[PDB]
RNA sequence: GAAAUUGUUGAAAGGGAAGGGCAUUUGAUCAGACAUGG
RNA sequence: GGAAUACUGCCAGCUGGGACUGAGGACUGCGACGUAAGUCAAGGAUGCUGGCAUAAUGGUUAUAUGCCGCCCGUCUUGAAA
RNA sequence: GCCCUGAAAAUGGAUGGCGCUCAAGCGUGUUACCUAUACUCUACCGUCAGGGUUGAUAUGAUGCCCUGACGAGUAGGCAGGCGUGGAGGUCAGUGACGAAGCCUAGACCGUAAGGUCGGGUCGAACGGCCUCUAGUGCAGAUCUUGGUGGUAGUAGCAAAUA
RNA sequence: UUGGCGGAAAGGCCUUGGGUGCUUGCUGGCGAAUUGCAAUGUCAUUUUGCGUGGGGAUAAAUCAUUUGUAUACGACUUAGA
């Protein structure tokens, strides 16, 4: 057991945007291994994180989690639309998230 | 201590400060409504600050209500609090700024007696 | 005074709530969960652990039992939706079960000597079931992860 | 999917593998493009040197010190393919930017290290054949570059080292094959094989 | 004993203005809750 | 000669996954299923379980990040000029 | 048809830019996908319209309640409100145990004009509600008076012998 | 630890000899719960200050003064135990 991920690693994109408008409320995820939106359909509903570190401990920790779910697809190649309990913070454009195989139906 | 209520919803919670208050001292951040033939404001542009209209009015049922559950009601004295002693669900007191320090341990009393709530106690408080 | 009293105060009387129409309904398991089916846990205390399936209970919940002299793994709750429904199993036939309900693991630290030797019990049983096939038992043991170039959405299970 | 991807520019289009690096950083895959002098473009040699001769004559009139910057060497030909379909101008932009690498030849942390292609940048595959094209490192010397000899140079002399790095592996893959024949056809393999494996 | 304007102390930001809008990270700050057998 | 299938359309045919919402607050209405007593998805959400205490969460503020935002006033067909 | 010639202007530059050559070019066709303050469904605010209802029955009849539709705006019209000096009336209203005033990336209420409150500072007066009244609200007028900046420790302080 | 090779930014690569832990190549004996049905979970590497125990090393630049190959002022260039 090298490995011990259950999840699907995801890139966050960009927010859902028009060439000059952004909707923070929406992100768009790449789900690594999905090449199609037929694909993408499997992880809809699925719950999403975002974990990064900080400074001040909470929980005992300096780690946190913003989280969300993957909500529908996104044009034609396997991108993914999700939204999140508070936003993420656009610094986080390609940067790493994490796709968990809950809720599942298999 | 208070009624139903539904989720008090605020719908637009920042100021309204008027246009190019953040500008010139001389500006007051009251709200003022912008006259001016050109203006960006008034010919609303997209990326402004928006202004106050009747859409952001809240909802009948949980205006006025504070976080607790009551509308706040102004009280000046024992009797001006006992208008509250049915109503002590529905609102709370607020001790009125000019109320002697000696006088507001009695209508914090009164009050204790009553049931009613006090938004501003811990008044010209010792300790 | 310091403000013209309301003219109006509304009525203190909290009122009652509509005869609202929601049935409750049982939950269909979807075809996949057999009982004796091995189920891959995904979150929480025992993620990763392959485990197999016991019992509906009337909470909605799935009884697991692990087996725990295999991994540890106790005579448990868990939820439908939390877990992966391989396509393998184990016959369940000799197994009790019929004793563990929601009052079962009511909440009334220690560990009842009931709960242990109830482990035992229905362990027993679904180990001796396990030994007839093959690295079953190992497999058991064994955690999942995802790999380096494993897609869900495609991996059979 | 890797942490670094490190890319031989050899035999590619300069705009299209530039528009496929500056979105794979722009999504925050660390990249490095290698042997940049050895990056086609399209059209004869002769157009090329030409348009760059317009590039070329454009410069900030009473300051030609702040005038556009005339970068001639390969990797920084290709850069400036790069920078600009990147928001080069923002905090995001830059971020990206500074998880490219580019070099000319192949330098020495990455000499030892795989390197990929990018199909649909691939100038065999997309080009028509028949249809004439450029050499970046040959453009280059063209319009200034100094270091094309100096390069050749090296890379003869990484080549060698490579080669005899090849040799020798190939020749210990074939003594696994041959260490392996041995259980290739064992009961063992027979079981995988009825796995796929 | 206001404002403009200024010294000091403390906090922060600053690759050719600053300031503003929607959104969130991070820090600071502030809340609304209360009554259940010992 | 006898079929299949495509294309198109219909079903008050059967079903899986995902998303947003849950306004109202006794009862009165139109139904549905029942041999019946009754039951219901029928004039708007309930049920079960769990989490939170110098805290979960929310408000303000500063900063950063993505996108966006020219100086108002004025006369003018036309003003950032 | 496409391509070539015909095709000459002044800062260095513009298919928007990069770059693109079986296109990322030209003609044509097939699907899928992205996205406005528009369209569809729902919550809330308001405006307008239609209706129910003080029948003996506690607290607004200019009210409560049910239903539908609609919402751009200069010049301009009307309406509902916010704030100021002073007046009649009334809370037997607040106050030296601290009025008013001032300060405060402290709190709450209102779509807003504004209201309210804590802490600080202060020192003799001052509110609310119904009404009355106007010398009643500022960003501009090369506006008025006063006060203050950047400019700037800068220009400069060099004729008449020392 | 024995040999080698690598200067494009080599700061890395192969190789010799044992030592040591692990070994899921195989066969056994134990453990796990109650963190209660998900929340909450492996800790990565930067700097920077302090702490110890060991090895180590024991200078210069500026102000001022001076030169005039220099100079509006700074700067430049010399010189001084
Ligand atoms: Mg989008
Ligand atoms: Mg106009
Ligand atoms: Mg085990
Ligand atoms: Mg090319
Ligand atoms: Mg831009
Ligand atoms: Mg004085
Ligand atoms: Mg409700
Ligand atoms: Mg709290
Ligand atoms: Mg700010
Ligand atoms: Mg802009
Ligand atoms: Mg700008
Ligand atoms: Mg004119
Ligand atoms: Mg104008
Ligand atoms: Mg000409
Ligand atoms: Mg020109
Ligand atoms: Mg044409
Ligand atoms: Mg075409
Ligand atoms: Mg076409
Ligand atoms: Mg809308
Ligand atoms: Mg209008
Ligand atoms: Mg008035
Ligand atoms: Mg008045
Ligand atoms: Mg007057
Ligand atoms: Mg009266
Ligand atoms: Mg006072
Ligand atoms: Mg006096
Ligand atoms: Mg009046
Ligand atoms: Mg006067
Ligand atoms: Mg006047
Ligand atoms: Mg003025
Ligand atoms: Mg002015
Ligand atoms: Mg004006
Ligand atoms: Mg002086
Ligand atoms: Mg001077
Ligand atoms: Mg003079
Ligand atoms: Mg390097
Ligand atoms: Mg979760
Ligand atoms: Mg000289």
């Amino acid at each position: 057991a090298e490995s011990h991920r259950l999840y699907v690693k995801g890139k966050h994109l960009s927010y859902q945007r028009s060439k000059r408008v952004n909707n923070p409320n929406v992100s768009l995820i790449k789900i690594e291994g999905v090449a199609t939106p037929q694909d993408a359909q499997f992880y809809l509903g699925k719950r999403i994180a975002y974990v990064y570190r900080a400074s001040k401990e909470v929980r005992g920790s300096k780690i946190r989690v913003m989280w969300g779910k993957v909500t529908r697809t996104h044009g034609n190649s396997g991108v993914v639309r999700a939204t999140f309990r508070n936003n993420l913070p656009a610094k986080t454009f390609g940067a790493s998230v994490r796709i968990f195989l809950y809720p599942s139906n298999i | 201590a208070s009624l139903p209520h539904p989720k008090i919803v605020k719908k637009h919670t920042k100021k309204f400060k008027r246009h190019h208050s953040d500008r010139y001292h001389r500006v007051a951040e009251n709200w003022r409504k912008q006259k001016g033939i050109d203006s960006v404001v008034r010919r609303r542009f997209r990326g402004n600050i928006s202004q106050p209209k009747i859409g952001y009015g809240s909802n009948k049922k949980t205006k006025f209500l504070s976080p607790s559950g009551h509308k706040t009601f102004l009280v000046a004295n024992v009797k001006d609090l006992e208008t509250l002693t049915m109503h002590t669900k529905t609102y709370a007191a607020e001790i009125a700024h000019n109320i002697s320090a000696k006088n507001r341990v009695v209508i914090l009393a009164r009050a204790k007696a009553l049931g009613i709530k006090v938004t501003n106690p811990k008044g010209r408080l010792a300790l | 005074s310091a403000q013209k009293a309301p003219k109006w105060y509304p009525s203190e009387d909290v009122a009652a709530l509509k005869k609202t129409r929601k049935a409750a309904r049982p939950q269909k398991l979807r075809a996949s969960l057999v009982p004796g089916t091995v189920l891959i846990l995904l979150a929480g205390r025992f993620r990763g652990k392959r485990v197999v399936y016991l019992k509906h209970l009337e909470d909605n919940t799935l009884l697991i039992s692990g087996p725990f002299k295999v991994n540890g793994v106790p005579l448990r709750r868990v939820n439908a939706r939390y877990v992966i429904a391989t396509s393998t199993k184990v016959s369940v036939e000799g197994v009790n079960v019929e004793k563990f309900n929601v009052e079962y693991f009511a909440k009334e630290k220690e560990i009842k000597a009931e709960r242990v030797e109830d482990q035992k019990v229905v362990d027993k049983a679904l180990i001796a079931e396990i030994k007839k096939t093959p690295l079953l038992k190992q497999y058991l043991s064994a955690s999942f992860s995802l790999k380096n170039g494993d897609k869900p959405h495609m991996l059979k299970f | 999917v890797e942490p670094v991807v490190v890319i031989d520019g050899k035999g590619h289009l300069v705009g299209r593998l530039a528009s496929v690096v500056a979105k794979q950083l722009l999504n925050g895959q660390k990249i490095v493009v290698v042997r940049a002098e050895e990056l086609n473009i399209s059209g004869e040699f002769f157009r090329n040197k030409l348009k760059y001769h317009d590039f070329l004559r454009k410069a900030t009139a009473f300051n030609k010190t702040r005038g556009p910057f005339h970068f001639r060497a390969p990797s920084r030909i290709f850069y400036k393919a790069l920078r600009g379909m990147v928001s080069h101008k923002t905090a995001r932009g830059k971020a990206a930017l500074e998880r490219l690498k580019v070099f000319e030849g192949i330098p020495p942390p990455y000499d030892k290290k795989k390197r990929v292609v990018v199909p649909q940048a691939l100038r065999v595959l997309r080009l028509k054949p028949g249809r004439k094209y450029t050499t970046l490192g040959k453009l280059s010397t063209s319009v200034g570059w100094k270091y094309e000899d100096v390069v050749a140079k090296l890379e003869a002399k990484r080549k060698v080292s490579s080669a005899e790095y090849y040799a020798k592996k190939r020749a210990f893959t074939k003594k696994v094959a041959s260490a392996n024949a041995t259980a290739a056809e064992s009961d063992v393999a027979k079981q995988l094989a009825a796995l796929g494996y």
